[PDB]
């Protein structure tokens, strides 16, 4: 059972990894504007805020990892 | 819901979702046929392979390839291979999703309207949506004044753009990309003795391309030193045990990029059509096209094009400039990373063509933003 | 209903039902002749016997073969041979069920036609087929990539497979067999002293090949041991109660498959057959055949054949590459063996040619699929 | 002085002086060995015979091909040959005379190398030259635009040239040649039960195919009407006094140039060729190279191709063009004559490359002008 969790765990950082990228890409995209469009303020906000969780989330499942080792 | 980004390309199809950092399912786009008789019963038989399957059955198949020049010659195999990927591939219905594609810029009207009408009558998607190659990739940057110099398989093209505003005028298209370097590969590898013809062989051979080549910073001086010395040499393993050496055709096959009096076209090399590209805008803006340039498509992957580049344009260029050519890792996938960046924004989300828009207006629907 | 499956061969007829693991009745294709007066009155007086009972009193025949070299040569005696075959031995009425039957490679056309009318017209089975004595082995040997290397008496072909895409360009034919080992035995024994002359003499150096032989590893260093001592003697006794005493045409015999110019012939050895058919493939293909090689067929009975076949072909062929030699037990009936699952299979049940297929379109049907 | 015109092929080897009209000697490059004991005593022991006599003592003999494909595979028979040519043969010293010989295009390097260092350390000639063998066609045919199509034994090649401007890029090699048809008319003889194998069987069917061929115009109206009548049969007598009766055979050998898929080989028949060759140069001289096409070679003389050529050119290539298939009488010689016009010129005596010149640069001479 150790092992399957801890693939599981593995895996499941990957993904959030995964999703870490993209959302850094596209905050990079949209920092250079100067006068974006009023949808895309409140999109980078929400994008900022994502990100945060997400690290947090990967701060949690790692640690956690490590905890099983 | 998650929008597919297809990027059907000349030589690879890559398909996947929005909001992720790679393309879900990667495999080449070929149809293979079989060539022989065919004398055990049960097996069950398939009229034509598609996609992976077809080059790991290489031996006994008549490979071909549906796409050309970006332009699309055959068309029931072109829809085939969507079908592989939209089913077998992704393994998503494509109903509930939209679709967005890419196509180079300067191709023909017809094939838009074409394959607009194949995605809609045929496949049913609810909205579907075609942006330039080039563009794209400048969302993958991060930047938004620059001149791209995206080069695909089949062919390269240019487009600078300058706060996002594209100049139309200054776009140019060209003919010179892998496929063009694979035949070069083959036909200077004939005079070692090795004989390349059949298609699987050129498949092999563009392997031997991918793995052993690099663009020398010098011509003259490189052959000087390759044919003094014998430190130059690479030997490779074919699949059937058997060694090849390979010497200077190491560094002349991309050197056709640069010099495309090899194979017989008379048009100057890339350096002198993105030179030409930044002095054909107004006079104000060359200074940022010059210090913002970029490189995209598998092609630009050969070991030393950047340094090369940035040495030619410095010496072709005024002094009292600076240049740079931003040439970021994993350039393969840029063009791919741009469209789901493009999908995710919420302003995009408004620009889709629905069905039934395009039932109403009719193909020329497309056209009005081209 | 079951459907028999005959392997008419060149020296010896294998006759069964399907969805066994045997044949039936297995005996010599032989037809002979009586010789002598007859002076007993009362006695039945035969032609012609025909089966084992020549071989049973082969003292006053004069054996004839119908079949050389796999072509068909007497026909009314091939006739009797399957009427013996139907009802004497198998003893079953050939009406009510179909016939399959086994040819090898690139033999005359004309043999098949009459074959076909000779099945129809006098012995009126309901359906017959014939197939290529080299496909049916990889069904029994339950691979579908392979080169098989049938070596039955007569002659000896090869036919490389691969997916089942039966390559015909690659197919190889050589006329060495059992047969010549049998005439370059007498010729060799001739120099101890025993001379073997008519048939029935022929038929006892036949039992002697058969019981003491064997390939040795390397030839030179065989013959330097045997020349050097006398442990390669061997005892044999004759109907006559005489006792042969045989030393190197132990390992003289068989040899010549591998030196046919011994025999004055001009072809080369089998080894280099296989590696050429293996090297007149695709080069994708070359690695899977090389992995797979199949043999069949009495003639590949000697002991050490497998061991000397896999040294000389490693040796000829490139390092890197793992050459393994397949040879199961019991590879005599592998051929037949085939037959039988083709026969039981039921999608084969549709491939039959009835009788009124053949009276329409007439002699012609059978090369359609050949 | 005179200057010898030799030129060495795939099949036969034509050695004549310039300023004539046919070559003096022409005899088949083979190299016989013999193959048995020899037992009479106070003959000559002779390692190998070489050339005609070769040919005349087929019965005894190995006949071995120092060239295939155009590359030299042997080098000790093809310097016997040469030295067979230049002393038995022609009959005059090789240092007094210079030599030009022909190499067909797309060769591998190293061959013209050795060519030349065997030319000049061991026959020590005062100067040598090489010319590839399509061009020398068009000096015998009298024009300078054109689209030669030389096709000897061994392979076949294409070498468009225009205003003596010859286009390199479009130049096109191809395998297929008189041996490849040679052997499939072995393996389709094979039907009717005339089975060759040696290869002096293999010269007496050269024979067979060089007397009794031709080509169809239609392939399939052909077949029909010789299987529906019997009057495409044709009577041959071998020299065993045995008569041979070929049928279809007749134009199914020739058949293989137009269609190579009967080989296994995939790639397109001859008249395709021609026409990729003619539609990759440039747009404005397409015209004048559809008006003047050229045959050469000896394969070329099947009675009938001039005709096919043209209806499948007519048909491939688009009206309101008009293509003639220029075939003049004796084109076997063409590229003969050529070398021994080229010999003539006058400013042709100013670019033979000396002796000294080899001493001094090295081996790499040759290839500046390659
Ligand atoms: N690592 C590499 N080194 C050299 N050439 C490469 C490499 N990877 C890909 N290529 C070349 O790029 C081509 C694929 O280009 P691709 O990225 O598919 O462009 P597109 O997506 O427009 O088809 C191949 O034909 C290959 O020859
Ligand atoms: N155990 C054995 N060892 C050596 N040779 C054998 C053996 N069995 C059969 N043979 C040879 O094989 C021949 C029979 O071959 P067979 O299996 O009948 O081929 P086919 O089925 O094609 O007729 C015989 O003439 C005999 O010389
Ligand atoms: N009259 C003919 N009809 C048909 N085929 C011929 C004829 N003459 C020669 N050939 C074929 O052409 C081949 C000889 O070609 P050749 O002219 O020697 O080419 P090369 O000069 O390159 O050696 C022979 O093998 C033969 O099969
Ligand atoms: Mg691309
Ligand atoms: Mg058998
Ligand atoms: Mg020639």
């Amino acid at each position: 059972d150790l092992k399957g969790q801890l693939a599981k765990l593995e895996l499941h950082l990957n993904k959030t990894n995964g999703q870490i990228t993209a959302t850094e890409r596209t905050i990079n995209y949209l920092n250079k504007l100067k006068n974006p469009d009023p949808k895309t303020k409140t999109q980078l906000i929400e994008l900022t805020e994502k990100l945060i969780k997400l690290k947090q989330e990967f701060e949690t499942t790692i640690n956690s990892q490590h905890e099983i080792s | 819901t998650t929008a597919l980004v297809c990027d059907n390309g000349s030589g690879l199809v890559k398909a996947g979702f929005a909001g992720d950092d790679a393309p879900r399912a990667v495999f080449p786009s070929i149809v293979g046929r079989p060539r022989h008789q065919g004398v055990m019963v049960g097996m069950g038989q398939k009229d034509s392979y598609v996609g992976d399957e077809a080059q790991s059955k290489r031996g006994i198949l008549t490979l071909k390839y549906p796409i050309e020049h970006g332009i699309i010659t055959n068309w029931d195999d072109m829809e085939k291979i969507w079908h592989h990927t939209f089913y077998n591939e992704l393994r998503v219905a494509p109903e509930e999703h939209p679709t967005l594609l890419t196509e180079a810029p300067l191709n023909p009207k017809a094939n838009r309207e074409k394959m607009t009408q194949i995605m809609f009558e045929t496949f049913n998607v609810p909205a579907m949506y075609v942006a330039i190659q080039a563009v794209l990739s400048l969302y993958a940057s991060g930047r938004t004044t620059g001149i791209v110099l995206d080069s695909g398989d089949g062919v390269t093209h240019n487009v600078p753009i300058y706060e996002g505003y594209a100049l139309p005028h200054a776009i140019m298209r060209l003919d010179l990309a892998g496929r063009d370097l694979t035949d070069y590969l083959m036909k200077i590898l004939t005079e070692r003795g090795y004989s390349f013809v059949t298609t699987a062989e050129r498949e092999i051979v563009r392997d031997i391309k991918e793995k052993l080549c690099y663009v020398a910073l010098d011509f003259e001086n490189e052959m000087a030193t390759a044919a003094s010395s014998s430190s130059l040499e690479k030997s490779y393993e074919l699949p059937d045990g058997q060694v090849i050496t390979i010497g200077n055709e190491r560094f002349r096959c991309p050197e056709t990029l640069f010099q495309p009096s090899f194979i017989g076209m008379e048009s100057a090399g890339i350096h002198e059509t993105t030179y030409n590209s930044i002095m054909k805008c107004d006079i104000d803006i060359r200074k940022d096209l010059y210090a913002n340039n970029v490189m995209s498509g598998g092609t630009t992957m050969y070991p030393g094009i950047a340094d090369r580049m940035q040495k030619e344009i410095t010496a072709l260029a005024p002094s009292t400039m600076k240049i740079k050519i931003i040439a970021p890792p994993e350039r393969k996938y840029s063009v791919w990373i741009g469209g789901s960046i493009l999908a995710s924004l919420s302003t995009f989300q408004q620009m889709w063509i629905t069905k039934q828009e395009y039932d109403e207006a009719g193909p020329s629907i497309v056209h009005r933003k081209c």
